[PDB]
RNA sequence: AAGCGAGAAGAACCAGAAGACCAGGC
């Protein structure tokens, strides 16, 4: 089987919990650098396109 | 100076000039005071964490 | 004379320091 | 047997008392 509406259902929120957890007793910095990217896509837009 | 066997490859005037140079910021450095500070210089203090 | 007939894996090793 | 991106080193770098006296262990 496929996942119906995989990708309109993996929240960025869920991916940045999997991240802080992977990166438990980590330097901060890394992990900040490995959070960046689930923030920035949980305030993420679409652009529409064309028209 | 001093030079692998004897030998420094150059006219005395242009060594003369050399170690004269030397000798004036020698001087000049004395009269700014730090000589003694110049007489030290520590292995490194290198601790730059990534942050 | 001494001689490896074949020899496995990256060898050395870092232990010498 | 394993095998799925790159490196190398500019400059230059220790201190004496001695003497007297007293106490003390052996």
């Amino acid at each position: 089987g496929d996942n119906t509406k995989w990708n309109e259902n993996q929240n960025p929120r869920m991916f940045l919990a999997m991240i802080t957890y992977i990166t438990r007793n980590q330097p901060e910095w890394f992990r900040n650098v490995l959070s960046i990217a689930p923030i920035m896509f949980s305030n993420k837009m679409a652009r529409l396109g064309k028209g | 100076e001093m030079a692998t066997k004897a030998d420094y490859t150059l006219d005395e005037e242009s060594r003369a000039r050399i170690k004269t140079r030397l000798f004036t910021i020698r001087q000049e450095m004395a009269s700014r005071g730090l000589w003694d500070s110049f007489r030290q210089s520590e292995r490194g203090e290198e601790t730059i964490e990534e942050r | 004379a001494a001689a490896a007939a074949f020899a496995a894996a990256g060898a050395a090793a870092a232990a010498a320091a």
